[PDB]
């Protein structure tokens, strides 16, 4: 059972929007849908719910800007949002519905996609390597906006892994650091590549990290 | 649905010409049928859906015992009330719903339908009580309420009040001071068959 | 609505102690309710509906109690991978569903002190015409830590910039970064670079340097 | 059953009633102020008087629940408000004769702008000395015998009413008691007012060094090296807006009009109050309901009806805002707009407060809230937001100057006018002054205190307070020295907020929600808590202060000390037009 | 959604008339079903109204003592029989769906009769089944005119074409005329141009069904 | 007891104008029980209003319902040719009543009729009968004066008139006389006239013949 969300990104306030979220593994029509918001300073907030039945449901704060979709054929859950606000930056989650008797729960959620309503223009990072038991990593310096993922060796490598959480600097653009440790017999007779994507500027970087 | 099928009266409720005030609420009560939930979906006139024990979602998939649609005029800042453990003027003295409450309540805006230029008081409203209402209560005495010590048998007068008071619908009322058709639909849990049921792919 | 307030709000004990979450909602809810795990990076994760009623694929570790107002989450045997927010919801009032703001259960362990590594600016980004220094410290325990610059000497502050990790899930350990901002001008008027560190595992403060050769 | 428990089921009753009927009164008062007629001034009245009916019905109902008996202030400031036959204390026929000794001096005072116009527009010495002396030698004569009686009748009033005089009675209008910390007597009043004036002489005497240094330019053979009385640029002399004609520091550099830019984008009226409701809505404010948008008067209804026209704000209550302003394409209508949906703003807080506590914390609070939507609605930054004013034009060490002057020949010139007044009226009731001295002492409180000497020996058969409106029709005066102050309290403690950069006359609180939250901390309250408390919930202090006021004219104060080095600061108490 | 009515009957004074109309497309048992009937180029009259849940009824006045109504759910259809007909009662009747008055509990609803049946002419009279006298209107003395005077016949209707749907242009058949017999009778008249009066031959195609009359007649221009 | 009025009943409307039709009720009704419905000539009614204000499913922009108390109005915000009908009014407040109805005709410009006499046939003389037929044919307005002048006698309780529905082409009438009499009543008179007065003829139009010529 799993659910990807998919489409958050950089959008301009008073702009539009769509999210997607791809269900596998159940009955996709016989389960109710759910999106839910999760914010640094009001925390999880509910924004939408639609029924087996074609039924749809909203906060009063959502309706009439934000309308939710299903494909029961393509066992696809949408939401399209209008009229964004600064104050709808989220990570927004596609979440499963079901109940025991009357009571009811949201068994299976998402990954969480990032929806950041900002009018700053979007520029990819410039990826730097960090040159080297001993550590090295990637440095991922100036960005806007998140997120950024870093996967080392096309995600081979896990174990003594770190990725920082990025850090708004005074230019207004992000930077981020993503370090590994390893045993030194392992310099040189293994290489390291970071697997640096940046979605909201299509900006996908592969470098290599060595002995200098 | 076949033509033949028995649906529950969810048309007669909430499309009634013109509905009890609060202090009067009416009840109706919902018997051996099928209950179309696909009338009360995704209707483009209602302010206010909750539903309390059940989830909306699973309307179609329950049966109950008894259904009991309950209705009456509300002014907008008093929609609040009407809902478990809240209190208030109509929540304490007119309508008052369980804290184990098992059933839906729902609310449209009726403003240019209860409104009328001049005013209509034809809704009323109780505002005084010696006691709050019990769950499911229904007062529609016409005793003079006693506020002071000295007694005023059946007169009214200075610290004796009439326990009824109407409201005032103007066209152009505040949105909390429009009028607004209230109906909350209770589901029964009696240990008897039940009757009230979903459609029949559903339960 | 039904606000939801959780109590404590933080909270750090020891692997192999029980743990006592507590929720309360803002009127009656019977047995209404349903206890979430969220970590660092991820999504939410049921772990109790009905009030009590254990989700499958949740160790039995986990345990939920409560009817009416007031709910507990009991974490039988704190593990270190326990780290993570919790949140309570009702499940009364639908379709407006509300979580509770969610208490951090941090963990207790033994002092670890941190691999202190130093890392020179790419000849790569000298191309930029500035030049980033990072000083990283790895798997530390507790997360009080304090780090300065050094630029063959002189203390610089204010162009540095710290970052630090949740906790790990497994050694429950934290790991700082800091990132020392200069411009190519100001990088070529000095040689050898140092981070100091000073943490509570630490006996004495610990400096690693690298020169511009 | 307690006379607590009695006075709370009187009251809401009482709330349940006076809801309905005020509306219908509200209703009737706006369907003659939209469309004049012969028939909803008979609908106006006839409602007004079912109105003013049960009022004197329900106060002499609450007159049954004593003070003394009530713990719960807040039922305590309803009560206070309803039970009230302040008035109707004295003897019928004193109180019939007192009437119409208001009727006979309101009448005389209308019967009796041409005048006006001569004394805002003339540059003649004798022709602004004839309107002048004319004006007080015929009401002002007048009015003397019966503003005595007057002075008698009010005093019995106040003193039947347990004040010491029927100045107390006007300084009632600030008392707070029974709350720790947060009290006011009716006397700090008095010293408050006189400590913040001690504050502004330094400002106000250089403003008179230079705008006696301009009329001295305009009028070299009537000067003294006091100012004439008739050449102040109005009737009394309160305002000092119309010298600007003559006062203009840099007649080079131009005067910051949008007009042209208006009506070169053709905003209508619909806009222009739109641009101020999203302005509301930029401080975390909501917008305005959508019976406002129905139901308001925003432009001239042609000529098919007539109306009030003159801009007001709509409390009609049940939720019910709208706006009377019959709008044009200018930009003094623009800043209005501004003024007169701040009031609404302030009503739309307080609506969910109890009905008798839905007011200002005081009579100087609600104008104090409009002004401050107008004084950021003409910040060039805001014009430049909104864009009216274009993107490359910039400010200059003038054109600042040219404002700043501009503004404080109407807030800085009133100040030392109202308290002149107020302290004459004051010194008046409790009898500090002779009433064969009440004549010289207030021409001797106008040299001292304003610098204004008279043109023409008066007698004693003359009544030249009696020649302003507030003073005839009998209205407290004391609260245009209170709004100004309060105005620039506000108005510093929102700047912080919203993090203003530079000099507080450059202020804007758009895009800030710290400022709109610190402001509608006090608007929700209004009538309901101590104004001092209100007052506490923008600015932080419980008492009224003059240095905000003094940092909105910084550069300018700077600016009259540096062009009044070699000039004559000052006045002396002596000299006369005709000595 | 659709309503369909008996079709057209005919009767004696005294005796009794039973209209039934089948419902289908919806749930039959929550709506509620009215009749109105409508005399000859008169307004709208209100009958009654049955409930199909229960079976509650509400008549008018004028009708309270004579009309029933009945329905069956296993068949989805609903009747109404007026019992003592009379001359006046000449009126097509037509069933509806009611959304005025609510079947389960008989009480008013925001709404009208929102679905109409097709209609059932129902004619009283003394008179019995009889065939048109046709007779021809000779064109007398540009666009002579002539006609086809159709006299005396029960019941309605009758079709009437020239030169059978050969001719269209200029022709007017004017409505049926009740007489103080019972009968009906009717015109049928046609404009022609007075070159092709002599020329063309102009025959008037009578069909009166109910009596099974087909009468057409030559219309000899003197 | 309630009854609906709607004047003028009988509405005259240039195509593609506004139409304005009115009901007035002895008592207030309800807005939520008041009803408008329309019927083409020949066809069933349809529902086009309800609750005065609100149109049924498959009625067009055109119909704008209003109204409030005792006076009540069916708007019509442009005639289309189909538009032009009857239309009935209908409360349930009290009991249930229709109104009278409303018949939207085409406003043409003024028509006179072309007037013809036929003589009863000598196949209907010999059937007993003699009926002599006026004919009014394409004339606007509706309104017509038809008088049967036998010899000079004015006949009364004996003529029947017909009139059709309006042209579909040209907007008019045609009206149809007819003066029934008995054979012998009928050859007891010689002249036999049908006079005509409307307001598109410039004088009384008289169109007569003898008996048996
Ligand atoms: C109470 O009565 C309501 C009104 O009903 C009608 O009139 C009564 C007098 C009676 O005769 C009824 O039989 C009659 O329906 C009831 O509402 C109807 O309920 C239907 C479901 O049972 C519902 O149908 C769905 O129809 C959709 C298309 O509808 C049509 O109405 C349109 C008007 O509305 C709009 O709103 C939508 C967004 O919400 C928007 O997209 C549109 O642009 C428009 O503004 C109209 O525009 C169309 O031409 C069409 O006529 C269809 O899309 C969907 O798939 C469903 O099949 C009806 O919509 C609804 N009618 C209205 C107008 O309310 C209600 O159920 C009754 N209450 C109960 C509890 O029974
Ligand atoms: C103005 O007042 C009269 C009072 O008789 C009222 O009838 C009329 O409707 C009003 N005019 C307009 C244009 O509203
Ligand atoms: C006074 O009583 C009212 C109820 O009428 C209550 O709302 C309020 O809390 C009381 N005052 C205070 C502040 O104690
Ligand atoms: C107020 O303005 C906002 C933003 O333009 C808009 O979303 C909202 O509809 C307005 N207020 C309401 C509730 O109508
Ligand atoms: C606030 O900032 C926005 C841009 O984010 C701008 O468009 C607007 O003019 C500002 N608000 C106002 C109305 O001053
Ligand atoms: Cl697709
Ligand atoms: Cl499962
Ligand atoms: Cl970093
Ligand atoms: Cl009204
Ligand atoms: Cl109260
Ligand atoms: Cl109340
Ligand atoms: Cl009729
Ligand atoms: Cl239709
Ligand atoms: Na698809
Ligand atoms: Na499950
Ligand atoms: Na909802
Ligand atoms: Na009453
Ligand atoms: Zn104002």
């Amino acid at each position: 059972v799993q659910l990807v969300e998919s489409g958050g990104g950089l959008v301009q306030p008073g702009g539009s929007l769509r999210l997607s979220c791809a269900a596998s593994g159940f009955t996709f029509s016989s389960y109710d849908m759910h999106w839910v918001r999760q914010t640094t300073g009001k925390g999880l907030e509910w924004v939408s719910t639609i029924g087996t039945a074609g039924d749809t449901y909203y906060p009063d704060s959502v309706k009439g800007r934000f309308t939710i979709s299903r494909e029961d054929a393509k066992n696809s859950l949408y939401l399209q949002m209008n009229s964004l606000r600064a104050g709808d930056t989220a990570v927004y989650y596609c979440a499963r519905g079901d109940s025991s008797g009357y009571y009811y729960y949201f068994d299976y959620w998402g990954q969480g996609t990032l929806l950041t309503v900002s009018s700053a223009s979007t520029k990819g990072p410039s990826v730097f390597p960090l040159a080297p038991t001993a550590a090295l990593g990637c440095l991922v310096k100036d960005y806007f906006p998140e997120p950024v993922t870093v996967s080392w060796n096309s995600g081979a490598l896990t174990s003594g892994v770190h990725t920082f959480p990025a850090v708004l600097q005074s230019s207004g653009l992000y930077s981020l650091s993503s370090v590994v440790t390893v045993p030194s017999s392992s310099l040189g007779t293994q290489t390291y590549i970071c697997n640096v994507n940046h979605k909201p500027s299509n900006t996908k970087v592969d470098k290599k990290v060595e002995p200098k | 649905f076949p033509n033949i099928t028995n649906l529950c009266p969810f048309g007669e409720v909430f499309n009634a010409t013109r509905f009890a005030s609060v202090y009067a609420w009416n009840r109706k009560r919902i018997s051996n049928c099928v209950a179309d939930y696909s009338v009360l979906y995704n209707s483009a006139s209602f302010s206010t859906f909750k539903c309390y024990g059940v989830s909306p979602t699973k309307l179609n998939d329950l049966c109950f015992t008894n259904v009991y649609a309950d209705s009456f005029v509300i002014r907008g800042d008093e929609v609040r009330q009407i809902a478990p453990g809240q209190t208030g003027k109509i929540a304490d003295y007119n309508y008052k719903l369980p804290d184990d409450f098992t059933g839906c309540v729902i609310a449209w805006n009726s403003k240019n339908l209860d409104s009328k230029v001049g005013g209509n008081y034809n809704y009323l409203y109780r505002l005084f009580r010696k006691s709050n209402l019990k769950p499911f209560e229904r007062d529609i005495s016409t005793e003079i309420y006693q506020a002071g010590s000295t007694p005023c048998n059946g007169v009214e007068g200075f610290n004796c009040y009439f326990p009824l008071q109407s409201y005032g619908f103007q066209p152009t009322n505040g949105v909390g001071y429009q009028p607004y058709r209230v109906v909350v639909l209770s589901f029964e849990l009696l240990h008897a068959p039940a009757t009230v049921c979903g459609p029949k792919k559903s339960t | 609505d039904i606000q939801m307030t959780q109590s404590p709000s933080s909270l750090s004990a020891a692997v192999g102690d029980r743990v006592t979450i507590t929720c309360r909602a803002s009127q009656s809810i019977g047995s209404y309710l349903n206890w979430y795990q969220q970590k660092p990076g991820k999504a939410p994760k049921l772990l109790i509906y009905a009030a009590s009623s254990l989700q499958s694929g949740v160790p039995s570790r986990f345990s939920g109690s409560g009817s009416g107002t007031d709910f507990t989450l009991t974490i039988s045997s704190l593990q270190p991978e326990d780290f993570a927010i919790y949140y309570c919801q009702q499940s009364y009032v639908s379709p407006t569903y509300t979580f509770g703001p969610g208490t951090k259960v941090d963990i207790k362990r033994t002092v670890a002190a941190p691999s202190v590594f130093i890392f020179p600016p790419s000849d790569e980004q000298l191309k930029s015409g500035t030049a980033s220094v990072v000083c990283l410290l790895n798997n530390f325990y507790p997360r009080e830590a304090k780090v300065q610059w050094k630029v063959d000497n002189a203390l610089q502050s204010g162009n540095s910039q710290e970052s630090v990790t949740e906790q790990d899930s497994k050694d429950s350990t934290y790991s700082l970064s800091s990132t020392l901002t200069l411009s190519k001008a100001d990088y070529e008027k000095h040689k050898v670079y140092a981070c100091e560190v000073t943490h509570q595992g630490l006996s004495s403060p610990v400096t690693k340097s690298f020169n511009r050769g | 059953s307690t006379i607590e428990e009695q006075a709370k089921t009187f009251l809401d009753k009482f709330n349940h009633e006076a809801e309905d009927l005020f509306y219908q009164s509200s209703l009737a008062s706006w369907n003659y102020n939209t469309n004049i007629t012969e028939e909803n001034v008979q609908n106006m009245n006839n409602a007004g008087d079912k109105w003013s009916a049960f009022l004197k019905e329900q106060s002499t109902l609450a007159q049954m629940y004593p003070l003394q008996e009530i713990q719960n202030l807040t039922v305590k400031l309803q009560l206070q408000a309803l039970q009230q036959n302040g008035s109707s204390v004295l003897s019928e026929d004193k109180s019939k004769r007192l009437n119409t000794i208001l009727n006979t001096m309101s009448t005389i005072y209308s019967t009796g702008p041409g005048l006006n116009e001569i004394m805002a527009n003339s540059l003649d010495y004798n022709e602004r000395l004839w309107a002048w002396e004319s004006w007080r030698s015929e009401v002002g004569k007048q009015l003397r015998p019966l503003y005595e009686e007057y002075v008698v009748l009010k005093n019995e009033m106040a003193r039947a009413n347990h004040y010491e005089d029927y100045g107390d009675y006007w300084r009632g209008d600030y008392e707070v008691n029974g709350v720790d910390g947060y009290d006011y007597s009716r006397g700090q009043l008095i010293e408050d007012v006189e400590h913040t004036f001690e504050e502004i002489k330094p400002l106000y005497e250089h403003l008179h060094a230079y705008v006696r240094a301009k009329l001295m330019n305009a009028y070299p053979s009537y000067i003294s090296p006091c100012l004439p009385a008739h050449l102040l640029g109005d009737m009394w002399g309160r305002f000092w807006t119309n010298l600007y004609s003559l006062t203009v520091p840099f007649g080079q550099k131009p005067n910051i009009d949008v007009t042209d830019a208006m009506v070169d984008q053709a905003w209508d009226a619909q806009r222009i109050f739109k641009e101020a409701e999203k302005f509301f809505v930029s401080v975390g404010l909501p917008n305005m309901t959508q019976g406002f948008w129905e139901n308001s008067m925003l432009t001239d209804p042609g000529n098919v009806q007539k109306a009030v026209c003159h801009p007001t704000a709509w409390d009609l209550g049940k939720g019910d805002f709208r706006i009377l302003m019959c709008t044009k394409v200018t930009m003094d209508d623009f800043l209005t707009a501004h003024h007169e949906m701040g009031h609404i703003q302030y009503d739309m807080a307080y609506a969910a407060q109890p009905f008798l506590l839905r007011n200002g914390a005081n009579e100087g609070f609600h104008e104090a809230v409009g002004e401050i939507m107008s004084l950021s609605a003409a910040t060039p930054k805001h014009l430049k937001s909104i864009g009216l004013l274009s993107p490359d034009f910039q400010e200059d060490n003038e054109t600042e100057i040219n404002f700043l002057l501009k503004q404080a020949l109407t807030i800085v010139g009133t100040l030392p006018f109202t308290y002149m007044l107020e302290k004459w009226r004051w010194m008046v009731f409790k009898g500090e002054i002779p009433k064969d001295q009440w004549m010289k002492k207030w021409w001797e409180m106008k040299r001292e205190i304003v610098g204004v000497v008279e043109p023409v020996p008066h007698d004693e058969t003359y009544c030249d307070p009696a020649s302003l409106f507030h003073v005839s029709n009998d209205y407290s005066f004391i609260r245009y020295y209170t709004r100004t102050l309060y105005q620039f309290q506000f108005q510093e403690a929102l700047c912080q907020a919203a993090k203003h950069e530079g000099p507080l006359h450059k202020c804007d609180i758009s895009n800030s929600t710290e400022a709109g939250q610190k402001l509608f901390n006090m608007l929700r309250l209004g009538k309901s808590e101590p104004w001092t408390l209100a007052l506490e919930n923008v600015v932080g202090a419980k008492n009224m202060n003059v240095r905000p006021l003094l940092n909105y004219f910084e550069p300018l104060f700077t600016w009259l000390k540096d062009q009044n080095k070699n000039s004559f600061v000052g006045w002396s108490t002596d000299w006369s037009p005709y000595a």
